[PDB]
């Protein structure tokens, strides 16, 4: 009889990866995603822009402020309009808020407390406080700075094309330094907590991986054109004729191939790519444990996402100081929606994020949706087999709280892979 | 101490299972000093807090001569209601101050009264008609009518009965009567089928009605009809309320030309006032 | 009363000096027609002619959102949270603001005396500012277009200053520390004020005597004109969330996660909203939206005896904020029949 | 301690995850036991009978019309969370037929499972009470909350958005620029985020009960500004999609 697991816990779905064994141990790895379609790619052809683009963050809400900043890079390439450079400046801001904010609550909420040994995080309110409260510090910081940008954490709603809404004041931009400042030391607490983790090395093999070259003198989310372990690189619009998307029987999520083969990306995928433009306390901490962020182990996603907050941190202090000098500043720009065409692959905290949008005459005539999760989930299914080859014979339960961690560790989000 | 929205604890002494759909409730207050020293006028409500849920009025139907010692009839109609009906004896409860101007019970003095009550407005009457036993010496014949629609909703049915024989040796006609109940072994008909029956002399006849206001329009006329006096009547008509003090807005009657609050100019009114504006019924 | 004149080149001075006592709350830009009373940082920004605030000034001394107790489940006590304020400084009040400060003092402090209103009342200073009638205001109809009492100084514009009558105490004190500032009136100044205070008068869109609408309007209860006006209706409760005589509200209770602790929160509601006249078992005295609407027309045009004044002050803040543009004037005005005259 | 449930549909656990990012949480803890919250906890037993059932999402698949049919019959008071477990939410803003949208998403594949066309939790099951939102107001969270565990139960809400919007003295955008903000149509608990922070309300909380909101009224004032019949139409029913009243309400007012 198959092993499945009913229902994944700590992850962004519902549903479990079903494992099938014979004579010659595994023999096939099929994740099953009961999550319902929700046809987001579908659901605003036709629709007004403007009420088509305040919904498409309810894709999922653990980066939610990533969907609608993608969203509006596409919206603006497709009327054509380049913001002002203070505004693209906020824009970043909230963009590393929101990518704090996920990766924190991944690493901390999700995946610790499985290395700890502990099914709930409730579990670890006094036995674990010194984390737990780091972990709600910086988990709080991202949630306030998106309160104030993005005027809600979850579902955002102040981001418009042209700029915003109602920007905040000059001393809660100051407070917002502070409160950076401050949060730095945490996140090298962060760092150095999951520095001192192991990593399981029953899975180790050869990885492709993934990113984007930044779009600056440094390493960051936003880019242009995607660049892998190979060295292939291709712009932004040209990602349909590299990459090739396909439907599977045994998921409602759609499956991902490139080069005819499954490829893996994340914080790993990015950092082993392009963290030769790094800067700060965060590229010594590469520089010095270079060793043990290998392109091999899939577990060492965790420590680029910690390496890739910390870095944020220094970038989003950096951004911030220089935003303080654009002022004061216009609340948001006013553009005529002509009729045009864009795309958008900015980065994700959960790897790099594809939106193509096609408006006519101010409708949303055509749109497509590529999430990180359909992305990584190809290598997912190698990565589980790899792993549950060397644990067959084993404990049911031991191989499937295994195939929880490494699932977990190519930190998923489940409703991300069905649109 | 100044503040008006203060309140005072009070602790429920004993629960009495009136009917399925209403309770009986006596009430002590916790501090000395305000049982020594409480007093009200009978029609005056209390603006009862259960903590943390919200505010209801519920009509004093105690004798005001029994100082720290009141009773509550609260029916489960609701959230705050349902909420009370849990409360078991020994329990505590925030209750405000009396409110409202009670029935003129002052003025009346030797004259005889139809106190006519109907559904739950029985309360404030049941107050009165206490009130008026408990000084019987400055009154005259009284006749107390408690009607309701589905039979075993007659409130305080066994009190009435177990007095009716003293009443009868006191000059006193306590009728209780069904509207919607041909099977019950008693009487049918609508009070104004049995307020023709009334001893009560129309020349020096005080009269107090309380409850469904749709049926204040035939017992006015069923009243007036019979000689009985238009300047001696009084009703009560309830409205939303949440302060109590005139401040809320909720309890508005009237028009542009008399726009009474329930709270400050009643809950007990006059016959001209409800036939002066329209809307109060 | 004395008066007091104030030269335009000492006015900002007399605020900065003015800041020193306390808080100052002065009507600022908030949006592009748009005016509020902001709490005063920088005095340049205070806009001394606008037409109206979107909040009147009422939120001071009956406060749009506040807390009046919290409490313990457990050994049910409930504890007033009433904090101490220093004796704030509004400036720039009407005369029909003043009228509507007034009357919630009539009906806050009669009898049973607010704590929480009586606290902020007796520790505020009215600064009332002659207006300029625009194509709403009508203060004149309602008799709310100058004050008395009320006021510890009045602002009166002149073409080479500001006359300041004092009117009350404290307003001396303010006066004499500033007298440096200050200057005395005479007949040149007096004619000037004369000629404004006419001009003011004759701006007014509307001329004509309501004497009879509390009386007419209960012989025309079921018009037409109050279904028609009602399905235009939105029921959004703007009219008298901005309102500055409404004194009705809320009160609802929040109790926390841990179910032994909460507060108590009162905040304005209005009559269009359902739950207002709503008793047990689903019966609403006012059910249907013309019933609501003509509650809220003949509570505004009630009388109270206390003063003389009808409850509306006139301010125009309920015709010109409704978003389906309802006339409150307008309407009034075809109940007496100004606009049909049909009988 | 009450027994509470939290069981996910197809959902963008936003509520989940706001219900997450309250730090009250750790005093509901004490107070109360959690039976189910997977995305939280791992030994959460998915068929035991809980007390206070508090649903995510909407209804997409047969899995799920069993799972919700389970949960009835497992639960006393069952409590709808957020627009898609209450109205549907934005995945039934669409009209067009399932299988449409299979061919425009999918194309011809064909998967194990069997979708279903979203519908609101009401569609099947007794909801009892709402926490309206999307996401959900802390506020709310912490009102419905504590509210159960009192042994009561919060009313429903019947004042519009611009209760909060006139409270806060945030300026009004229909009044000013004419913008499509549906405020006095949909219920508040939000404190008037989108009007304070000065984009229109795209009801984000669902059209007032009690059929105490006047579609009607708010088309005229819509039509005024010069917006046609459809956009009005279009600009409701985002979050309302599933309402029939919108449609009828509207199409009165044009005529
Ligand atoms: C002057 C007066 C005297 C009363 N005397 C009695 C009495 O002697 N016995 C008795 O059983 N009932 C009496 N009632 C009715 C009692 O107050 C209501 O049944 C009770 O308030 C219902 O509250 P609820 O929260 O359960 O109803 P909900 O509808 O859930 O709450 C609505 C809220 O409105 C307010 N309210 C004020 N008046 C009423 C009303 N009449 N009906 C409903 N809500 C109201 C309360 O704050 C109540 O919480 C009286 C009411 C008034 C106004
Ligand atoms: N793409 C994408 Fe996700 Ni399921 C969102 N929002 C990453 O967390
Ligand atoms: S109505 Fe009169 S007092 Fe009121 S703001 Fe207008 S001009 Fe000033
Ligand atoms: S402001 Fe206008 S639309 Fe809104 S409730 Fe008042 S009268 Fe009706
Ligand atoms: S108009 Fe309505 S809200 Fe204003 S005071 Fe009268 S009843 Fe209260
Ligand atoms: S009814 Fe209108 S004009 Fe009269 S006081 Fe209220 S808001 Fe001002
Ligand atoms: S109700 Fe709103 S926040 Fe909650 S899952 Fe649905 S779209 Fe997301
Ligand atoms: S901006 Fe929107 S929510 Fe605010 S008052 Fe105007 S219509 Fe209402
Ligand atoms: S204003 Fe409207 S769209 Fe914005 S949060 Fe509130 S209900 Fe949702
Ligand atoms: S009882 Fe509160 S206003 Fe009348």
């Amino acid at each position: 009889l198959p092993i499945t697991i009913d229902h994944i816990a700590r992850v962004e779905g519902k549903g479990g990866v079903e494992i099938i064994i014979g004579d010659d141990g595994v023999k096939e790895v099929k994740l099953n995603i009961i999550e319902g379609p929700r046809f987001f790619e579908a659901i605003t052809i036709g629709k007004k822009l403007e009420e088509a683009l305040a919904i498409y963050p309810r894709i999922c809400s653990f980066c939610s402020a990533a969907h609608k900043l993608t969203a509006l890079e596409a919206a603006e390439k497709a009327v054509g309009f380049v913001p002002r450079e203070e505004i693209q400046a906020l824009r970043e801001v909230l963009y590393i808020g929101d990518m704090i904010e996920s990766h924190a609550l991944h690493l901390y909420l999700l995946v610790l407390p499985d290395y700890r040994g502990y099914s709930s995080p409730l579990k670890m309110v006094n036995e674990y406080k010194r984390e737990i409260e780091i972990a709600l510090k910086l988990k709080n910081l991202g949630t306030w700075m998106m309160d104030i940008l993005g005027s809600r954490a979850i579902h955002q709603e102040n981001a418009v094309l042209g700029g915003f809404g109602k920007l905040p004041e000059k001393s809660v931009l100051e407070k917002m330094k502070a409160e950076l400042r401050e949060a730095l030391p945490l996140a090298e607490y962060t760092f150095e907590l999951f520095a001192k983790l192991e990593q399981y090395s029953e899975v180790e093999g050869p990885i492709t991986h993934l990113a984007v070259k930044p779009r600056g003198d440094a390493y960051g989310i936003y880019g242009d054109y995607i660049k892998a372990s190979d060295g292939e690189e291709f712009p932004s619009e040209k990602y349909r004729d590299y990459i090739k998307e396909f439907v599977v029987e045994h998921s409602f999520a759609k499956h991902s191939h490139y080069k005819g083969r499954p490829f893996m990306v994340g914080a790993i995928s990015r950092v082993i790519n392009n963290a030769d433009l790094l800067y700060g306390k965060a590229k010594e901490l590469y520089e010095a444990n270079k060793d043990l962020l290998k392109g091999t182990n899939p577990f060492a996603n965790n420590l680029a996402q910690a390496l890739e907050i910390v870095y944020f941190i220094e970038r989003a202090i950096d951004l911030l100081d220089e935003a303080l000098a654009k002022w004061p500043i216009k609340p948001r720009d006013e553009v005529e929606i002509k009729d045009g065409f864009g795309v958008s692959t900015t980065e994700a905290p959960r790897g790099i994020l594809v939106y193509a949008l096609k408006v006519e005459n101010g409708r949303v005539s055509y749109a497509d949706i590529i999430t990180p999760t359909a992305f990584n989930l190809a290598m997912m299914e190698e990565h589980v087999r790899m792993m549950a080859e060397k644990h067959y014979n084993d404990d049911p339960e031991r191989l499937k709280i295994l195939a929880e961690m490494v699932v977990r560790a190519y930190d998923p989000c489940i409703s991300c892979s069905v649109h | 101490n100044d503040n008006p929205y203060a309140l005072h604890r009070v602790k429920v002494l004993k629960v009495y299972s009136l009917t399925e759909t209403e309770k009986l409730f006596l009430f002590r207050f916790e501090d000395p000093e305000l049982a020594e020293k409480w007093t009200f006028k009978p029609g005056q409500f209390v603006q009862l807090t259960i903590p943390g849920v919200g505010e209801v009025p519920i009509s004093i139907c105690s004798s005001p001569m029994r100082k720290g010692f009141f009773e509550l009839c609260i029916r489960k109609a609701g959230r705050v209601t349902t909420v009370v009906h849990r409360l078991k004896p020994g329990d505590t409860v925030l209750v405000r101050g009396p409110y409202g101007n009670g029935f003129p019970v002052d003025e009346w003095e030797g004259m005889d009264l139809l106190l006519i009550a109907a559904g739950l407005g029985t309360a404030p009457l049941r107050s009165v008609f206490l009130y008026a036993m408990d000084n019987r010496w400055k009154y005259g014949n009284i006749t107390f009518i408690n009607t309701a629609r589905y039979g075993k909703d007659l409130l305080f049915y066994k009190e009435l009965e177990a007095m009716k024989d003293l009443a009868e040796a006191e000059n006193v006609k306590i009728i209780q009567s069904v509207t919607r109940d041909p099977n019950w072994p008693g009487l049918k008909g609508r009070p104004q089928q049995f307020i023709v029956e009334a001893n009560t002399n129309p020349k020096n006849t005080a009269v107090a009605i309380c409850g469904p206001p749709r049926m204040y329009k035939s017992v006015f006329e069923a009243l007036i009809n019979y000689g009985y006096r238009p300047e001696n009547i009084f009703v009560t008509l309830e409205r939303r309320m949440k302060c109590g003090i005139g401040k809320c807005g909720h309890c508005n009657v009237g028009t542009s030309t008399s726009w009474k609050y329930i709270c400050k100019d009643g809950p007990v009114f006059t016959y001209f006032d409800i036939v002066s504006t329209p809307g109060l019924l | 009363m004395r008066y007091v004149k104030l030269p335009k080149e000492n006015t900002y001075e007399f605020l900065e000096r003015l800041k020193d006592w306390g808080k100052l709350y002065a009507p600022v830009k908030i949006s592009d027609k748009f005016y509020d009373f902001r709490e005063i940082d920088d005095v340049r920004k205070i806009e001394f002619h606008y037409n109206r605030t979107i909040m009147p000034p009422k939120k001071f001394f009956f406060k749009p959102r506040e807390k009046l107790f919290e409490f313990d489940i457990s050994k049910p006590e409930y504890r007033e949270v009433i904090e101490e304020v220093e004796p704030f400084i509004i400036f720039g009040v009407h005369a029909c603001d003043i009228y509507g400060l007034k009357i919630l003092d009539t009906v806050y402090l009669d009898e049973f005396p607010d704590k929480y209103y009586k606290v902020r009342r007796e520790k505020g200073i009215i600064i009332g500012i002659s207006c300029m009638p625009d194509e709403y205001c009508f203060c004149n109809l309602r008799e709310t277009d100058f004050a008395d009492d009320g006021f510890d100084l009045f602002f009166h514009e002149l073409p080479d200053g500001w006359l300041v009558r004092v009117g009350t105490p404290t307003g001396h004190r303010l006066v004499d520390k500033n007298i440096k500032l200050f200057e005395e009136v005479t007949d040149k100044d007096i004619c000037a004020f004369r000629d404004f205070e006419k001009r003011r008068q004759q701006a007014f869109k509307y001329h004509e005597d309501w004497g009879n609408l509390r009386y007419l309007l209960e012989l025309e209860m079921e018009h037409p004109m109050w279904d028609e006006e009602a399905d235009k209706c939105l029921a959004c409760g703007i009219c008298n969330t901005t309102c500055p005589t409404c004194r009705c509200y809320e009160v609802q209770d929040i109790v926390n996660l841990d179910g032994v602790t909460g507060y108590r929160e009162r905040r304005w509601d209005s009559c269009q909203f359902r739950s207002h006249g709503l008793v047990a078992g689903g019966h609403n005295f006012r059910p249907t939206k013309k019933d609501r609407f003509r509650n809220r027309y003949l509570c505004k045009n009630a009388y109270n005896e206390k003063l003389g004044l009808s409850y509306c002050v006139g301010c125009g803040r309920c015709t010109a904020f409704c978003p389906a543009n309802i006339s409150f004037v307008g309407n009034l005005r075809r109940i007496l029949g100004l606009e049909e005259n049909k009988c | 301690k009450v027994r509470i449930g939290f069981y996910a549909l197809t959902s963008c656990y936003g509520c989940q995850l706001q219900l997450a990012m309250m730090d009250e949480l750790l005093q509901l803890i004490p107070n109360a036991e959690i039976v189910c919250w997977f995305m939280i906890d791992r030994d959460s037993i998915e068929d035991e009978k809980v007390d206070i059932a508090f649903i995510e999402g909407s209804v997409s698949t047969e899995e799920e019309v069993e799972l919700v049919k389970k949960i009835r019959e497992n639960a006393k008071i069952v409590v709808a969370v957020g627009a898609c477990a209450v109205q549907g939410g934005v995945q039934s803003w669409s009209e067009k037929p399932l299988e449409e949208l299979w061919k425009k998403v999918y194309g011809d594949a064909k998967v194990k499972f069997q979708p279903k066309k979203a519908e609101p939790v009401s569609k099947y099951i007794k909801v009892d009470y709402n926490i309206y939102g999307c996401p959900p107001e802390k506020k709310d969270f912490l009102y419905a909350l504590g509210t159960f565990l009192i042994g009561s139960w919060p009313e429903d809400i019947d004042y519009p958005v611009c209760l909060e919007c006139r409270l806060n003295g945030h300026p009004c955008i229909l009044l000013e620029k004419g913008e499509p903000c549906l405020g006095p149509v949909t219920r508040a608990g939000c404190n008037a985020r989108c009007p304070g922070f000065g984009v229109a309300c795209i009801g984000c909380r669902g059209a007032i009960g009690y059929d105490v909101a006047w579609f009607d009224s708010l088309a005229k004032v819509f039509k005024e500004k010069g917006m046609t019949k459809e956009e009005i139409i279009e600009r409701m029913k985002m979050f309302n999609g599933h309402d029939e009243r919108v449609e009828k309400m509207v199409e009165k007012i044009f005529s």
